């Protein structure tokens, strides 16, 4: 019953079904009164569910290669900080099989047949399940919330059986995905700032955290 | 289809696309034929 | 039902009747079922004469480049001097459409009218469908009259199928000799040694 | 830079407001100012863990205004002394 | 001198125009069938029909006073 | 309270309420019927508080329309991106731009009209173009015409996405009354968000691109090998070798050590002498400052977070005992009426416009801006233009919300009702400074005309005859170019060098701007301006005063707005209508305005514009006729009408004949607004009557009957022509004249 930065406006829809509802909205964003095509109580649970887990890719795969690098176990060549790795050619880039305008579209052709069929899910739950994709399209039927499917595939450890169980770890994956945010947040900051990998980042803190904070670099 | 092509049908539309066609024609009439002053046929 | 986005809702004109329909109409065009058979007798001509350009641009270009053959590039193919000048070829063309297309324009509107050979009455075109002839000047081996209409319909799908793909390959291979100026099996040829970077961003 | 002038305006510019705002002597998001400057108190509906009424509107509304007025003091006493 | 005499016939031809119109106009027309009734010089016949202003016989020789010092200038 | 309500597709996207035309209102969704039908088709059609009485689907209309107005600019803005990246000589005219004029459009060579392409310089034929894009691009850093097809595409870009808006805001989420109704949150959301963070990324393009980009161009380096933008952000070193406080990296913005940016953030004043145009220190530091005080300024209201203020209690606790219960109600106003808000957005606009061109002639903002002589007297008379439009639509649309929105239920012994409650002595004391202005600046005209004509210099109002100086604006001018020194310390040089702290600059070996004097002359025409503009206040605020009734129609404001008259009863009430005044006051704007770039044009040609030859001597346009000829009509006729006209006619068989071409056409469509302003609607109906007889003769009779224009469809017709065709002439004589002489 942890109740942080809330108001009564805040606390008239976020009765406590979610699995991060601690009460902060300021603003009122996930009001039903107001809803909208993006702005509305359907659609903002699941896109924090979408932004989180895409950023619990991303905020451990732009650290890992630097991690990696210290410690000795990938190639120098490919142990690099994330902004010069292709993703921002003026910071730095780095040749791979492909030139990241061809890997681009590579990105955006798989993207588009794993992001429309999530599109369509949560416009009408379990009616991509029905057209033949290669002989698995039983799997890829989902559940009522779009945001947890559950099945063969993306429940394939079948871990969180309980009912009980699986919204309570619902709240460590938001928990945990809400700090991925402000990670690469954070991780977005201090690569204008600093002009260095985050890894790098925190052992410079490490070691003289009064003359590498953020009011000592820039 | 039903009412686009009515749309499409209206005096504005038709005046652009009649005067698109009729211009459009008395331009290209004016670069294969251009400074006609005598008809000669 | 197939259809080209599985989550949407298929659209009442496309009933699934026609040959190759896969819904998708997302701008609607085809709503009138007036103006549906005129796009249906549009896309069955686009079909057969993207699929006869692209065995005049992707056949003989395969031909030129593993020597089989030395005619000259599609771009370039009307460039070339013949016996009969590039001018007069096209009038020589539109009277002979004339006959062809003009005849066939009164089929997709009185359909069963133009079906007799008007200099000799006996020959007929066996056919009973608007955009399928049949006879024996276009259906000379009979296939495309068939008893069952499920082996019928899916052979038209199968037509229709193998046109759409050429329709993307004619305009394909439009694009790539105003971009790359280049043929295109010399542009398959490139992009079949180093794909990763032999693309439409390789510049 | 601690124990220099622009840390210590700053700071105090910032407390001060943090203060009066927190102890009734500032307008906040609880309490109005009518055209008397008379504080009278109102429910703005954000609740916070501080029984007078301090809430996370006040804390960055009383640090801008110990910003706006705290770097105005620094600047003026810049070019003065 | 062609083309400033067609522009002489241009402005006796308006001129006349508005002059045959306002005397032929005079008795009435389909506008208002009674402007004999109102005088020569009335001023309007008022907002309703659509609109009346210079519907005079009057009002056509004002109109084409404007059209002589055209065509004399 | 302040939270977003919408909701959820409203009408359905459909092309069957396209194929109706006349959907809108219900009199045009019965079809045609007569000619007039098609007139009140377009008349409606934007009239949105016609169509329905809800003002949420008003709003929701407004608003999308204001979406599809946005996509409109933008695809003009990708237009003249692109027509810079491909139809221009940018480049060539950024390698030297003081022998090459900007032009950037080519026309086809089709009839003849390829002699319009002319010689502009660079080894490019075009149209030269006097709209200021290319000052405005370099003053922007654009080094390369790819940088302006990448601004072209992307204002494509933004124009799809306001065409989007624009659908998604009226079909499939459209917002509720009570959002559009939060103006305290849309102040907030527009001065600190809009025009606060506007002008901070605009700032920090002007720190980073504008700045270091426009030092090297002032050094003569050539655009070719000037660094890229991002080169600057990049290598930090490159940024720093130009401006050395950008080594401490960011440290003395947080530690409040802002003197230590005194290299790039300056209060200098005054031209570059190297372009002519404002500094970009200043102009960095400027859009800082304004910033710094529009995000000030857009936390004062009260949205739904406690702190704020609500409007209302500002508005209801002002009030006075010359007023009683003044300021209450203006909230419920300026909430529930569009046409209120539109008002007091359209004479800010307006009067905005016109400071934009006043500090633009006099503080020019963009290198090489002054030099290029056609840039200066189109942008000035472009935004004059705007501006007295804009001024005459406020007090349109202020009149459209008496006849249509003033509910005197509400406003009871506020301000607008004892406005409204002593309108006689308001537009009666308007009258007689009006009629005194009129007497005592054009009389003093006919004065001079007289005695000049009569053999009588010394009789007149000139420098040499009845001195009339400005004393008022001679001593602001004085203490504009003493300030400095003692008012002003911290500034290198003046605000703008029109007002006498010397500084001839000279660019290009042209002047770009020096000490304007002020005479007699000065204060004959800014006393014609004084009274232009109080003339049109006149008709104006005429038409919004007696909207809703007058001594003449107590019921004017049941007839509406767009109606004739009454009839011609209680001696003749043509033209009693709101509308009416506006369509006067339009003549009068064309009057103010025309005289207004009149004035603009013969002073700076005679007094700033011209060249610099060698020891120091300066050679204008028209040397020194101001003073002396700008005094009488027979001079504004003679040596401004005449004399300077002589580059519009002459130019035929020349690049510059297309504005001899529209300076005829302008001729013809202003005397064929004199046939519709003249004339009224029941001749031409009984000459259509004939011409439909002879139609029935032969059997061509259109079943929609031809109809005469109505009287005000008449006076809107005639009062477009003449706008249209004099502000044509006006616009060929002038960018023929100063093109010709620039
Ligand atoms: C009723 C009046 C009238 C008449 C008789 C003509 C007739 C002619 N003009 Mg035209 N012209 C007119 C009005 C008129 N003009 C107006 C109103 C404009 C201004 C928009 C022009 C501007 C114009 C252009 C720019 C061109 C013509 C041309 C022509 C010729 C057209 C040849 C062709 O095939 O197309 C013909 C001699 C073309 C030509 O061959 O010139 C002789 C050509 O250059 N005219
Ligand atoms: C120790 C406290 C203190 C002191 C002595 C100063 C002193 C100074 N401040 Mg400062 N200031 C302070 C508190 C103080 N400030 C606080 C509390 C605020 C926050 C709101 C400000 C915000 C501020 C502003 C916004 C401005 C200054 C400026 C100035 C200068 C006054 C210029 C003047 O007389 O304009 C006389 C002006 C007029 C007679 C008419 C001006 C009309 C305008 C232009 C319209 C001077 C260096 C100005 C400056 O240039 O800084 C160097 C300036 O821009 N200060
Ligand atoms: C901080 C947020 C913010 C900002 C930046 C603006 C900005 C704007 N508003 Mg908006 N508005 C907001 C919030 C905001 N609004 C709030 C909270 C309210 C509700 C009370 C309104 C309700 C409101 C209405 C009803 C209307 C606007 C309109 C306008 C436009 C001004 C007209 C123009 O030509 O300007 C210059 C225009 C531009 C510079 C174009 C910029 C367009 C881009 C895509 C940004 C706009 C998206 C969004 C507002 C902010 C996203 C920021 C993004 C860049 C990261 C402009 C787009 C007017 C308009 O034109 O309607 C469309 C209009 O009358 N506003
Ligand atoms: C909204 C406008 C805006 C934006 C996006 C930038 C962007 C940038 N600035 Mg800043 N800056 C701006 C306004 C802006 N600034 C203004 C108006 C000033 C005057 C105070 C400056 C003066 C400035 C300096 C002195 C420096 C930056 C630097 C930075 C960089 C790192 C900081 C960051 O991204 O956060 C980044 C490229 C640093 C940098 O990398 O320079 C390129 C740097 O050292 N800025
Ligand atoms: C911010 C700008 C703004 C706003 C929102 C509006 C909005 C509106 N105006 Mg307008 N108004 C403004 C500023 C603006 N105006 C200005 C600039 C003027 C001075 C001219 C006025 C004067 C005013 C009056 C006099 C009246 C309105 C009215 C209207 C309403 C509907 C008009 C309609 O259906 O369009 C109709 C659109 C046209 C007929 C298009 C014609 C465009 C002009 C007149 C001619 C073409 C000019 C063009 C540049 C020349 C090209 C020539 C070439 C094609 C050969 C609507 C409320 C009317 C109303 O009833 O309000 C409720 C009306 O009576 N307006
Ligand atoms: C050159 C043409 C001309 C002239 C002389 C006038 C004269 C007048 N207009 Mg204007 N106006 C004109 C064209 C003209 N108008 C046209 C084109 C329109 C139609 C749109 C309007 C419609 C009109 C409106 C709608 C308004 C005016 C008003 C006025 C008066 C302005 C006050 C003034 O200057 O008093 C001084 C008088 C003069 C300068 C006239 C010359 C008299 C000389 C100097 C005196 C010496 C002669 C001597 C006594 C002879 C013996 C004035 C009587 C306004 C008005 O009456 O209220 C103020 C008003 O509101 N005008
Ligand atoms: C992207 C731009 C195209 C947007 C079209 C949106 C729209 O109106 O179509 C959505 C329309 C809505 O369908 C509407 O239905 C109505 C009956 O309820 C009428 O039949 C209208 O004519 C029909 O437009 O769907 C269609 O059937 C598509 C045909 C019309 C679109 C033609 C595009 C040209
Ligand atoms: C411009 C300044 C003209 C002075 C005007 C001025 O000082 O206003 C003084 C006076 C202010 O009245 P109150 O004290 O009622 O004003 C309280 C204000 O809050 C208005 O609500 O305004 C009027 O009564 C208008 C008189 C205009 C008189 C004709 C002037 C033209
Ligand atoms: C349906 C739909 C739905 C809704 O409506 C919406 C939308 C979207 C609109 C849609 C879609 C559309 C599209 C996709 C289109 C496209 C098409 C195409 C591309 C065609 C081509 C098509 C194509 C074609 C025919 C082609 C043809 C060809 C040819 C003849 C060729 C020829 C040749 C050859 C042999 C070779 C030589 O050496 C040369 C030549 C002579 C050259
Ligand atoms: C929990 C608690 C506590 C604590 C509290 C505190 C300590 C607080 C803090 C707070 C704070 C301490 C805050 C601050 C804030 C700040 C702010 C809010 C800021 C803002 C800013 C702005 C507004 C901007 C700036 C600027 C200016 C002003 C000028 C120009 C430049 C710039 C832009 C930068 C105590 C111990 C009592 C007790 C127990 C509990
Ligand atoms: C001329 C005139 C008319 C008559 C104006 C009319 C009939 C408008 C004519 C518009 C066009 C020319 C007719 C409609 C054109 C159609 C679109 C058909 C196209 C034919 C060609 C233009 C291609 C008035 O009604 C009027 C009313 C009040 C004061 C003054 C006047 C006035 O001066
Ligand atoms: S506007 Fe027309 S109807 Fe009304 S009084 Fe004048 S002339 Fe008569």
């Amino acid at each position: 019953r942890s109740l942080i930065f809330a108001s009564k406006q805040s606390l008239s829809y976020l009765d406590g079904t979610l699995p991060g509802d601690y009460g902060f909205d300021p603003l009122g964003l996930m009001d039903p009164e107001g809803a909208g095509g993006f702005i509305d109580p359907q659609w903002l649970p699941y896109a924090e569910i979408i932004n989180g887990r895409f950023a619990m890719l991303g905020a451990a795969g732009a650290i890992a290669p630097e991690v990696l690098g210290r410690i000795g176990l990938i190639p120098q060549e490919t142990a690099i900080p994330w902004f010069q790795s292709g993703v921002i050619p003026p910071v730095g880039n780095y040749s791979y099989w492909a030139d990241p305008y061809t890997l681009f579209v590579l990105e955006m052709a798989l993207m588009g047949f794993a992001e429309h069929r999530r599109a369509q899910d949560y416009y009408k739950p379990g009616s991509m399940g029905k057209q033949y994709f290669l002989g698995l399209e039983k799997f890829l039927g989902g559940s009522g919330n779009p945001a947890y499917p559950g099945g063969p595939i993306f429940n394939f450890l079948g871990f969180g059986k309980n009912e009980k169980e699986l919204q309570e770890l619902k709240v460590k994956e938001v928990k945990n995905g809400r700090l991925a945010m402000m990670a690469v947040l954070g991780y977005f900051t201090q690569a204008i700032f600093t002009g260095v990998g985050p890894f790098q980042n925190l052992l410079d803190h490490l070691a003289d955290p009064v003359h590498n904070n953020v009011l000592t670099n820039l | 289809m039903q009412d686009v092509k009515t749309y499409l049908s209206t005096a504005p539309v038709l005046a652009t696309l009649w005067f698109g066609f009729l211009a459009g024609l008395l331009i290209e009439i004016n670069r294969f034929f251009p400074d006609a002053l005598v008809l000669p046929l | 039902r197939p259809l080209w986005f599985p989550g949407s809702q298929p659209p009442e004109w496309l009933d699934g009747s026609l040959p190759g329909d896969f819904g998708f109409d997302p701008l609607g065009l085809g709503s009138d079922p007036e103006l549906l058979k005129w796009f249906v007798q549009a896309e069955l001509v686009h079909c057969r004469w993207a699929m006869l350009g692209a065995a005049g641009i992707f056949i003989p270009e395969a031909l030129t480049k593993a020597g089989i053959l030395n005619t000259p590039s599609w771009t370039v193919a009307g460039d070339q001097q013949y016996f009969t000048d590039a001018t007069t070829l096209f009038v020589i063309e539109i009277i002979l459409f004339a006959w062809a297309e003009g005849r066939r324009w009164a089929d997709i509107i009185n359909p069963g009218c133009v079906n007799v050979d008007p200099v000799f009455p006996n020959n007929k075109l066996t056919g009973t469908d608007v955009g399928y002839p049949g006879g024996l000047w276009f259906d000379p081996l009979g296939w495309g009259q068939t008893g069952d209409a499920a082996k019928l319909k899916d052979l038209r799908t199968r037509e229709i199928k193998n046109g759409r793909l050429a329709m993307l390959a004619v305009l394909g291979a439009v694009v790539q000799a105003n971009y790359t100026h280049t043929g295109p099996i010399d542009n398959l040829l490139a992009h079949l040694a180093d794909p990763g970077h032999n693309t439409i961003f390789a510049l | 830079y601690i124990g220099s002038s622009t840390n210590l305006i700053m700071v105090a510019s910032t407390t001060l407001m943090l203060f009066a705002g927190r102890f009734g002597l500032a307008p906040s998001a609880n309490r109005k100012s009518t055209a008397g400057l008379k504080l009278v108190d109102r429910d703005s509906g954000l609740q916070t863990g501080d029984p007078a009424g301090f809430t996370a509107t006040d804390t960055l509304a009383c640090g801008a205004m110990g910003h706006v007025i705290g770097v105005g003091i620094v600047l003026g006493l810049k070019a003065t002394a | 001198d062609f083309l400033v005499h067609h522009a002489i016939a241009l402005g006796l031809h308006t001129t006349t125009l508005i002059l045959v119109k306002g005397a032929l106009d005079a008795r009435g027309s389909k506008l208002m069938p009674d402007k004999k009734e109102f005088g020569y010089s009335f001023p309007c016949d008022g907002p309703g029909r659509g609109g009346t202003c210079d519907i005079s016989a009057w009002d056509a020789f004002y109109l084409a006073v404007f059209w002589m010092l055209n065509t004399i200038g | 309270e302040v939270k977003i309500m919408v909701e959820k597709d409203p009408v359905k996207t459909s092309f069957e309420k396209w194929a109706k035309p006349g959907h809108f209102s219900r009199t045009l969704a019965k079809g045609p019927n007569t000619t007039t039908w098609i007139w009140n088709l377009h008349a409606d059609a934007h009239d949105f508080d016609s169509h329905t009485n809800d003002l949420e689907e008003i709003s929701r209309k407004v608003f999308s329309a204001h979406f599809g107005q946005l996509a409109v600019i933008f695809i003009w803005l990708s237009g003249m991106y692109f027509h810079g990246a491909r139809f221009s000589n940018y480049e060539a005219w950024l390698s030297d731009p003081t022998h090459i004029k900007p032009s950037a459009q080519v026309v086809w060579p089709i009839v003849g009209q390829k002699i319009l392409n002319g010689d502009v310089g660079g080894g490019f034929q075009g149209i030269q173009i006097t709209s200021g894009f290319f000052q405005l691009w370099r003053a922007s850093g654009i080094t390369s015409e790819l940088q302006l097809y990448t601004t072209a595409i992307g204002g494509l870009i933004f124009a799809a996405l306001m065409l989007f808006a624009g659908w998604f805001h009226y079909h499939k989420a459209a917002p509720k009354l009570a959002w559009f109704q939060n103006v305290e949150s849309m102040l907030n959301h527009h001065l600190a968000g809009l025009l606060g963070l506007g002008s901070l990324a605009w700032a920090g393009h002007q720190v980073h691109v504008s700045l270091p980009i426009n030092r090297l161009l002032d050094a003569g380096v050539d655009p070719k090998e000037i660094p890229l933008p991002h080169e600057f952000i990049l290598n930090r070193d490159l940024l720093a070798q130009l401006y050395p406080s950008f080594s401490k990296g960011l440290t003395p913005f947080f530690t409040l050590n802002w003197s230590e940016y005194s290299d790039f953030l300056t209060f200098r004043g005054g031209l570059n002498p190297v372009t002519g145009g404002l500094w970009l220190t200043d102009t960095a530091h400027h859009h800082l400052a304004i910033a710094v005080l529009f995000l000030v300024a857009g936390h004062m209201y009260r949205t739904n977070f406690g702190i704020g203020h609500s409007m209302k209690e500002i508005l209801e606790a002002h009030k006075g005992p010359f007023t009683g219960e003044g300021h209450k109600g203006l909230y419920e106003i300026l909430t529930t009426s569009w046409h209120a808000q539109l008002a007091i957005n359209l004479a800010m606009l307006g009067s905005l416009t016109i400071i934009v061109a006043h500090h633009m002639y006099a503080m020019p903002p963009y290198p090489y801006l002054a030099t290029d002589y056609a840039t200066q007297l189109s942008l000035f008379t472009h935004h004059m233009w705007i501006g007295g439009f804009l001024v005459v639509g406020a007090a349109a649309h202020a009149a459209i919300f008496m006849v249509r929105d003033y509910d005197p239920t509400t406003q009871y012994n506020n301000l607008l009702d004892r406005v409204l409650r002593h309108r006689d002595a308001i537009i009666s004391h308007l009258n007689w400074v009006c009629i005194f202005l009129g007497f005592h600046s054009f009389g003093l005209y006919i004065h001079n005309d007289t005695m000049s004509a009569l053999g009588r210099p010394q009789d007149m109002f000139s420098d040499t005859a009845i001195q009339l100086q400005p004393v008022f604006a001679q001593w602001i001018q004085n203490t504009h170019a003493l300030a400095p020194s003692l008012t002003a310390p911290n500034a290198t040089a003046s605000t703008s060098l029109t007002w006498g702290g010397g500084d001839l600059v000279a660019v290009g070996g042209k002047v770009a701007l020096l000490p304007i004097p002020l005479g007699t002359a000065d204060f004959l025409v800014h006393h014609i301006h004084a009274f232009t503009i109080h003339v049109t206040v006149l008709i104006l605020l005429k038409g919004v005063l007696f909207a809703r009734s007058s001594r003449l129609i107590p019921d004017k404001a049941n007839l509406g707005f767009r109606f004739p008259c009454d009839g011609p009863g209680r001696g003749g009430t043509c033209q009693v209508s709101a509308w009416d005044h506006v369509f006067l006051g339009l003549f009068w704007m064309y009057n103010a305005i025309s005289v207004v770039i009149f004035h603009f044009s013969w002073k700076m040609q005679s007094d700033v514009w011209g060249s610099i030859s060698d020891q120091g001597v300066v050679t204008h346009i028209t040397g020194g006729n101001f003073a002396q000829s700008s005094i009488t009509i027979n001079g504004w006729l003679r040596d401004f009408l005449w004399a300077q006209a002589s580059q519009v006619i002459q130019s035929y068989g020349s690049s510059l004949s297309a504005y001899g071409l529209l300076f005829l056409g302008a001729h013809f469509v202003w005397a064929f607004s004199l046939m519709f302003l003249f004339s009224g609607r029941g001749y031409w109906q009984e000459l259509i009557e004939s011409i439909v007889w002879a139609h029935n003769k032969l059997k061509v009779a259109p079943a929609i009957q031809p109809r005469a224009l109505s009287i005000v469809q008449g006076r809107a017709v005639g009062v477009a022509h003449y706008l249209l065709g004099g502000i044509a002439t006006t616009w060929a004589f002038f960018l023929a004249r100063i093109i010709s002489v620039g």
